[PDB]
RNA sequence: GCUAAACCUAGCCCCAAACCCACUCCACCUUACUACCAGACAACCUUAGCCAAACCAUUUACCCAAAUAAAGUAUAGGCGAU
RNA sequence: AGCUACCUAAGAACAGCUAAAAGAGCACACCCGUCUAUGUAGCAAAAUAGUGGGAAGAUUUAUAGGUAGAGGCGACAAACCU
RNA sequence: UCCUCCGCAUAAGCCUGCGUCAGAUUAAAACGAACUGACAAUUAACAGCCCAAUAUCUACAAUCAACCAACAAGUCAUUAUUACCCUCACUGUCAACCCAACACAGGCAUGCUCAUAAGGAAAGGUUAAAAAAAGUAAAAGGAACUCGGCAAAUCUUACCCCGC
């Protein structure tokens, strides 16, 4: 088979050893005593050198197999950069969860009452879009690495203005730079989710359970869809040096220990560096499951069992224009088997807040065809965003 | 010190010490208006602004707050009678600001 | 000169690799091949020509799913991203290969001949006589070196004494061991040879520089020559 | 058209050249990621300045000073003045052996000393 | 070619020079409170402030070593981000304006102006008049913009018996360096944004200007200078940019004052400032007979806490937190 | 303080400032190392002050008062260096026997010349030092002819110089014919 | 068109083409230095 | 009457004799004269041609270890030039 | 091979109008150099004025590197290689 | 009064090359000085100067990136474990400037200004011959000029040869 790496680019082989070395009982006269190369003396054989002390800028790590945390069994790690080939279907299998299309009626009813609507909601949201896409910087056309984080921050700020109507909204904070870890087994495969990036909306109170005990028991019939010949662990980081860490990201005693929403961004400027919609939704499911599992392992121990009190975690994933909404309920920690009570995930996909934005006027033959500003604004998208925020408070 | 070899430092080694320094400096009158707290020097080329701070504080007990330096080019334009260029030497200028008002 | 081949990568990947143009120069910096230069920048997608490469810890026949069929700037034929188990790789696409298809990479030679599906990789011994093949290897495990261009196909002519006789696109016969693996069907882009360049500029985009303006009198080499097909080329040692 | 005769300095050449060449100042640290310079305190020369209070020697010497003959110090003279007296005294006492040469001040090796004479590892 | 004025500066006594460039008189203390004709929960505000302090310092687990040189960006910067975010949410009932305010994170603020003239000393332009141009490129860690202007602290013609300091040498001796590039006047958003007025800015001093390092360089008396210089330059640029968004400039001086507030901190010590812009007529021509002066009020920096031992905040200072709340409670006067 | 960079304020404007003699090597050889260490800084501050005055004299386009003061301080400081160096050299010889503080070796360079190569300090051994191994400490045969030409150039110069002296000695006897003895 | 301006100075080019290191990189270049040394040139190389 | 004119030294040439050969500190093979980091490349291999032969094509003196002499002899050579 | 021929690495520039598809047209910047006059020890060892060809392309262009004379390079003009 | 062909800045190049004082040396003219001697000067935030190891990861252009349609198929991305407590050094910074033997009507990349807020002066004085150069206007005629409508003016018809 074709071998990669042409020989001319490979390290040259050591030069032929001087034949004086072959002769037994003969001591070669080399240039080592001279401390420099000469063509007419033999090449010295130098013994291996060891610095003998610690120099951090010239450190060399030990061989991989000799690391203390090296294990023969591989742990497949899903981190913020992992892009699943099969998208949600792969995530559904890994987390032993059943998918329901659309958000829960409990959540969506919160914004059906016009008393919960923000004052001048449509105008307020439109200004947020215009700020992020146009007025933000000194540059004519803000880039996605710029407006995507800001559009999410300002929308959360808009929702946070409702502390007046709902005093319970003062019991939550938006935390940055938090990370979490959870390990579990699926069909004898060791899996780990390491969550990082985005914003963690943290509450003092746990989110109400969504599904009744009757729906949780009705998931026993559901069969997880398989996708032979692709393995469930494709696109995961196969690691052989790891610790079985279960971490919520905070030390004991943190006033806001409960994860409420996980805001995940896909802000890369280049399209090939942005997750596809299905891949982003898969990341949301795994991150929501990871946060929920870390909470369950903390509160209810490391045992494998159907949870008497399900853990509910939400996630909002966006690239700045398209929004995805997830409500995840962790019903069980007995994940190694494919049969039994399954977790539940409510997913509302591909919710366009706006179709397009014109930063400059479109002038054809000295006539302004399109004005600057958002095109195709959908207020329903923000209504779902507000409903998820209001969940657990209003 | 100048025109001497500095002992090589490695992590965890002794402090480098100079006992008889051969750096000599001359305090000069500024050619342009300067702030009241600013003192101008012409120092050796190999002397750093860090050296001058410790040099002025250690030998003269002058409290220094800031030190800035620049390298002045000496003119190489003049010509001797053989039409050979004569180099006015380059020199380093330092600007020392006094500390406690 | 200081020429260093860009072909230094040692580990297989599906990430497009930055490649450097030669201009028809060799390592000495002198022109070795005329008519090469410029053209659009291109990235190299590493093609796996060994269709039967079981995963590290696996063995025997295995299946793969076609993820995408796409344009390849470095070759005439289209290429297909295939995934099986936890591995993804680029391969040469067949005429009717499309996303969502499943392909079978087997090394099994059975008493009976298999029903040949386009895009499947089988040993030549396992294929019915007359099957249209592509991406053939001269020796078992060497990897495909023949019938790789757009629309090209060979035909399995005979199977004798554990060997297979195939007709190459040039029509010259080729004897190989029956264990040499081939792919069923024609290569993608059957209408490649019908493309029209249209203008001199498009040849420049493809990295082709104009011909010399020097007039060369034609010699005895020129003129139609009717020669017999060369004798069958054999890679089997008896 | 270039000036071959003039000294090559950091003022000449493009931006990359001008920033790589210096004026002979000894380094006091290293550059880390982000071009962040890390100053090492031990690499900065520390001026050991003595207390000059009640010091009676002045920059110049009085002209009414008797001339003396110049006698440069030698290894022999230093040995006779510093080492020979102790060796002569122990010789009379009757307890002298090569093993005790370290007692008289001989240093078999320079390694392990803070100030090593050869290779010299200290500044003037 | 224009001077690059850095609000956060290593230059000694830069506050005095910045007063000259901006024609700003500095006053110790905060502005005189206006005598004119809901319950504040101090326990709740203190709790969240301590919760934000302990989160960054203790509770939040860091995957990577936090080195001393990274502490400002890794620890202090998230603190000030969250502290400003939670307080404005909690204080919306007391201050309705906050609910509709825009909260920016590290958004540029630019101001360009002309102050003074010089005679070109050298070259083919020697002997000709050249304006002294200045540019401030600031990045406040946080800031709050509102759609209605805050009330003036004092009258537009307010006079003080305090002369603005003068410089007897070139600005280059501060030191200050010249460069030529785009002249930007920017309040944090483009002119189309309705939130064109400034409420409060929150600044975090960089590691280069850390208290511990100033004491090591014999610059103990520059600790307060660094706060004052950053306040004067930042708020002059912000209020100046606000006035020019309303159409005012050197030849059309402001007809009403433009005020703003700043909170300057290094993560532990907090200093509070108020700035009133009374005049943009800073050119030689427009300042010839201009009695107006810009005013800046400032307090001495005070520690918000003493130490943080494990999960306990030692010596939390309620007065410093109260001062932060008072600025956030400022609101425009409602018209009849 | 900064006043030490200037002479006594009473001496400002005086045409001459009387000074003593420069320290001699023998006078300094009687002093302890600690005394010589203190004297170095006493001489250093005088040197800085005199260098300060010399520059200001040029700035004012006036003669420097008593310029010999600087020459005396430089001679004193050179004598102090020599005394301290002699003591260190004697100690190095006794304890090590090495005539030089800095290690070195006689080497042939790429040009065929014999040079004393002063060693430098390194953290890694020489056989691993990429830059060091690029240096050529040997000469190839093509250098041989150039060495001969250089030798012959030296011989020509020496021959002309010797012949000229003999010519001059004869011109001398012609002018003064009483030097036969 | 008009000639005479063939010299387009570049310190990088000058040093790389005619520098000390370049001269010493080949025996012919070393001999260049040896000839200039024998003639007594003040400037052995760029 | 201007412009000029005039000069005797500097040194140099050829032989003889004699073998020849440097050094303060610091810097210098990377872009020489650049304090301070992981390399490993390494030297040898017939001179040609002008020119003469009245072109040119084989051929055409070039210190090689004692001045002289043997001797421009033996001998070589388009048996020509040499 | 700091000019120039071709190439390699990674950069940069291209208004307005028409058509809106363009080795498309008009037309700046920019590249080129058709015709005439001037100039001819000139401003210039190839220029100036006007007039012209092209100007999103096989375009133009800054930077570093490569190919060397029994050779290179060449959309062959025996071009170009200070 | 009149020009604006520019201008300012960066890069590259150059290297003190119209700052002060003192000299009457001089600018293709001229006592201001780019020439001489002396004395001054450019101050880092801009820029240059960067990075511990091993394995592992990186299919999905750009074009307001959204519709739409493409080919010549494209400039920007990691994780795992180990190691790591420290701090602001060094260098460029002037000018009327470079490549063209010149204080040369030539050559010279990028940003901004799009006609200027920046930068500049076509006439040493006089006279008002010829010949010469660059322009403007011209009775009647309108290519009769000439190798040719070259040039100028105006601004258009049809055709042929060759080469797509
Ligand atoms: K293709
Ligand atoms: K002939
Ligand atoms: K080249
Ligand atoms: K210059
Ligand atoms: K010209
Ligand atoms: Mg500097
Ligand atoms: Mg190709
Ligand atoms: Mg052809
Ligand atoms: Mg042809
Ligand atoms: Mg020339
Ligand atoms: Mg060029
Ligand atoms: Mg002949
Ligand atoms: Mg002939
Ligand atoms: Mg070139
Ligand atoms: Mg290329
Ligand atoms: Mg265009
Ligand atoms: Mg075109
Ligand atoms: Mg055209
Ligand atoms: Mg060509
Ligand atoms: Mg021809
Ligand atoms: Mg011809
Ligand atoms: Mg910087
Ligand atoms: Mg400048
Ligand atoms: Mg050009
Ligand atoms: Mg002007
Ligand atoms: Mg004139
Ligand atoms: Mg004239
Ligand atoms: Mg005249
Ligand atoms: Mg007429
Ligand atoms: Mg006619
Ligand atoms: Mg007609
Ligand atoms: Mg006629
Ligand atoms: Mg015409
Ligand atoms: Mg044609």
């Amino acid at each position: 088979a074709y071998e990669w790496g042409v020989r001319s680019t490979r390290k040259s082989e050591p030069p032929p050893l001087d034949r004086v070395y072959e002769i037994p009982g003969l001591e070669p006269i080399t240039f080592a005593g001279k401390m420099h190369f000469v063509p007419w003396l033999a090449r010295p054989i130098f013994p291996p050198w060891d610095r003998g002390y610690k120099d951090p800028r010239f450190y060399r790590s030990p061989p991989l197999h000799e690391h203390p945390l090296y294990k023969d069994q591989a742990c497949y790690i899903f981190h913020h950069r992992c892009r699943l080939l099969e998208g949600v279907k792969q995530a559904l299998w890994l987390t032993k969860t059943k998918l329901i299309e659309g958000l829960p009626e409990k959540v969506l009813s919160l914004v059906d009452d016009p008393r919960n609507h923000i004052e001048n909601q449509d105008e307020c949201v439109l200004n947020v879009i215009s700020h992020a896409r146009l007025w933000q910087t000194t540059e004519e056309i803000p880039k996605r690495e710029t407006y995507c984080p800001v559009i999410v921050d300002n929308l959360i700020q808009l929702c946070k203005s409702q502390i007046l109507k709902h005093p319970s909204l003062a019991r939550r904070i938006c935390v940055q730079n938090s990370t979490f870890s959870a390990t579990w087994n699926r069909e004898s495969l060791l899996l780990q989710v390491r969550g990082s990036g985005g914003a963690r909306l943290s509450t003092k109170d746990p989110l109400p359970t969504i599904a009744s005990r009757e729906e949780i028991e009705a998931t026993k019939n559901h069969v997880l869809e398989t996708f032979y010949p692709i393995s469930p662990i494709i696109d995961l980081h196969e690691c052989n040096i790891y610790d079985v860490k279960n971490d919520t990201g905070f030390q004991e005693g943190y006033p806001y220990p409960y994860p409420h929403t996980l805001y995940l961004l896909d802000k890369a400027n280049l399209r090939p560096h942005r997750l596809q919609p299905d891949q982003l939704r898969a990341k949301m499911i795994l991150f929501a499951f990871g946060s929920a599992l870390a909470q369950a392992r903390l509160l209810y121990g490391n045992d494998a069992k159907v949870l008497e009190q399900p853990v509910v975690v939400q996630s909002v994933g966006t690239d700045g224009r398209v929004f995805h909404f997830l409500v995840f309920q962790l019903n069980t920690t007995d994940l190694d088997c494919n049969e039994g009570v399954k977790n539940l995930a409510w997913v509302d996909s591909d919710q366009l807040l706006y179709q397009h934005f014109w930063c400059l006027p479109v002038i054809k033959k000295r006539v302004v065809v399109e004005p600057v500003g958002p095109v195709g604004f959908k207020p329903e998208t923000f209504r779902k965003f507000l409903a998820l925020y209001l969940h657990g408070a209003a | 010190a100048r025109n001497v070899v500095y002992p090589l430092y490695r992590l965890g080694g002794p402090q480098l010490r100079v006992f008889r320094t051969n750096f000599f400096i001359q305090l000069v009158r500024p050619g342009v208006a300067q702030p009241e707290d600013t003192v101008q020097f012409r120092i050796p080329m190999e002397m750093t602004r860090v050296d001058l701070r410790n040099y002025l504080e250690g030998i003269y007990n002058v409290p220094v707050a800031a030190v800035r330096t620049r390298v002045q080019h000496g003119s190489n334009k003049r010509r001797d009678h053989r039409n050979v260029r004569i180099k006015k030497p380059d020199y380093k200028v330092a600007y020392v600001q006094l500390a406690h008002g | 000169a200081n020429f260093v081949s860009w072909k230094s990568r040692t580990k297989y990947t599906i990430t497009p690799v930055k490649m450097r143009k030669s201009g028809g120069r060799d390592h000495t910096g002198r022109i070795r091949v005329h008519g090469i230069g410029g053209g659009h920048k291109q990235r190299y997608r590493m093609i796996d020509f060994l269709r039967f490469r079981p995963e590290e810890t696996k063995s025997g026949p295995f299946e793969e799913k076609v993820i995408q069929v796409r344009y390849d700037p470095c070759r005439s034929a289209d290429i297909a991203l295939v995934a099986g188990g936890s591995r993804k790789r680029w391969i040469i696409a067949t005429e009717n290969m499309q996303a969502g298809d499943t392909i079978l990479n087997s090394n099994h030679i059975g008493r009976m001949a298999v029903a040949a599906r386009e895009g499947d990789a089988h040993p030549l011994g396992a294929l019915p006589v007359g099957t249209l093949i592509n991406n053939v290897e001269s020796e078992p495990g060497r990897g495909a070196q023949y019938i790789r261009a757009a629309g090209t196909c060979g035909v399995l002519l005979r199977k004798v004494n554990g060997t297979a006789i195939i007709q190459l696109p040039s029509k010259r016969q080729m004897q190989v061991l029956e264990t040499c693996v081939a792919t069923v069907g024609r290569v993608s882009n059957v209408d490649h040879n019908k493309r029209v360049i249209g203008k001199a500029g498009r040849n420049r985009w493809l990295g082709k520089r104009p011909n010399s303006g020097r007039w060369h009198r034609k010699g005895g080499w020129a003129g139609r020559k009717i020669r017999p097909l060369p004798p069958m080329k054999s890679y089997v040692k008896l | 058209g270039a000036d071959r005769m003039s000294k090559w300095t950091s003022k000449r050449g493009p931006r990359s050249f001008r920033g790589r060449k210096g004026r002979g100042a000894k380094g006091i640290g290293f550059l880390t990621s982000g071009w962040r310079f890390v100053q090492i305190k031990e690499m900065v020369p520390e001026f050991v300045v003595p207390d000059l209070t009640g010091f009676k020697l002045k920059p110049y010497v009085s002209y009414l000073a008797p001339e003396s003959e110049e006698t440069p110090l030698t290894a022999a003279q230093l040995f006779s003045e510093a080492v020979a007296p102790a060796i002569e005294k122990d010789f009379k006492d009757g307890t002298f052996d090569p093993d005790n040469l370290e007692k008289y001040g001989f240093e078999p090796t320079q390694e392990g000393k803070l100030f090593q004479l050869y290779p010299r590892n200290f500044l003037r | 070619m224009k001077y690059m004025v850095y609000p956060q500066t290593f230059a000694l006594n830069a506050d005095r020079w910045y007063q000259y460039f901006t024609k700003t008189v500095f006053l110790s203390g905060l502005p005189p409170p206006p005598a004119e004709p809901p319950a504040l929960d101090l326990a709740a505000l203190r709790a969240v402030a301590c919760d934000c302090l302990l989160q960054e310092h203790f509770y939040l687990r860091r995957r990577r070593r936090v080195h001393r040189y990274e502490e400002s960006e890794v620890i202090s910067l998230p603190f000030l981000d969250q502290l400003v975010s939670t307080l404005v949410g909690l204080l919306s009932p007391h201050n309705p304006a906050l609910a509709a305010a825009a909260l920016d994170y590290r958004c540029p603020v630019h101001f360009y102006w002309v102050r003074g003239e010089e005679i070109i000393p050298r070259g083919h332009r020697r002997g000709r008049i050249d304006d002294l141009r200045y540019q401030i490129d600031d990045k406040p860690n946080n800031q709050i913009r509102i759609s209605k202007q805050l009330a003036e602290f004092v009258p537009l013609d307010y006079s003080v018996p305090i002369e603005i300091p003068t410089i007897k040498c070139k600005p280059d001796k501060l030191p200050l360096f010249k460069r030529q590039y785009e002249n930007h006047i920017f309040v944090g958003s483009k002119t189309a944004d309705p939130c064109c007025y400034g409420h409060t800015q929150f600044h975090l001093l960089p590691d280069k200007l850390r208290r511990e390092r100033l004491l090591r360089q014999n610059c103990a008396d520059q600790i307060e200078v660094v706060f004052r210089a950053n306040a004067i330059a930042s708020l002059f640029a912000w209020t100046g940019a606000q006035a020019m968004y309303q159409g005012f400039w050197s030849e059309a001086d402001v007809t009403r004052p433009f005020v703003s507030q700043a909170v300057i901190t290094d993560g532990k010590y907090f200093s509070f400032f108020c700035y009133q812009l009374n005049t943009l007529a800073l050119t030689t021509q427009a300042d010839q007979n201009n009695p107006r002066k810009n005013i800046c009020w400032g307090t001495q920096s005070k520690p918000l806490y003493e130490t943080i031992e494990d999960n306990d905040v030692k010596g939390f200072n309620d007065d410093v937190l109260l001062q932060i709340v008072h600025f956030l409670l400022n609101r425009p006067k409602e018209e009849k | 303080g900064l006043e030490e960079f200037f002479d006594d304020p009473k001496n400002w404007g005086q045409e001459k400032v009387k000074s003593g003699a420069a320290w001699t090597c023998q006078q300094l050889r009687n002093k302890s190392n600690e005394d010589l260490h203190k004297l170095w800084y006493v001489l250093l501050k005088e040197r800085n002050m005199l260098l300060t005055l010399e520059q200001e004299a040029k700035r004012q386009r006036l003669p420097m008062p008593s310029p010999e003061r600087l020459d005396k301080v430089v001679d004193s400081m050179d004598a102090l260096d020599k005394v301290v160096q002699e003591r260190e050299d004697a100690l190095r010889l006794l304890q090590t026997g090495q005539e030089r503080a800095r290690p070195g070796a006689w080497r042939r360079d790429i040009f065929g010349r014999i040079i004393w190569h002063k060693f430098k300090q390194w953290v890694i051994p020489w056989h691993l030092n990429k830059r060091y191994n690029r240096k050529r400490f040997f000469a190839l045969p093509y250098v041989d002819h150039f060495l001969r030409l250089e030798r012959e150039k030296r011989a020509r110069i020496k021959a002309r110089k010797e012949n000229l002296e003999r010519k001059k000695a004869k011109i001398l006897l012609k002018k003064f014919p009483h030097l036969a003895e | 068109k008009a000639r005479g301006n063939e010299y387009q100075p570049s310190n990088i080019k000058r040093k790389n083409k005619h520098g000390w290191v370049r001269r010493l990189s080949t025996p012919a270049g070393v001999q260049v230095i040896l000839r200039r040394m024998l003639k007594g040139r003040k400037s052995l190389s760029h």
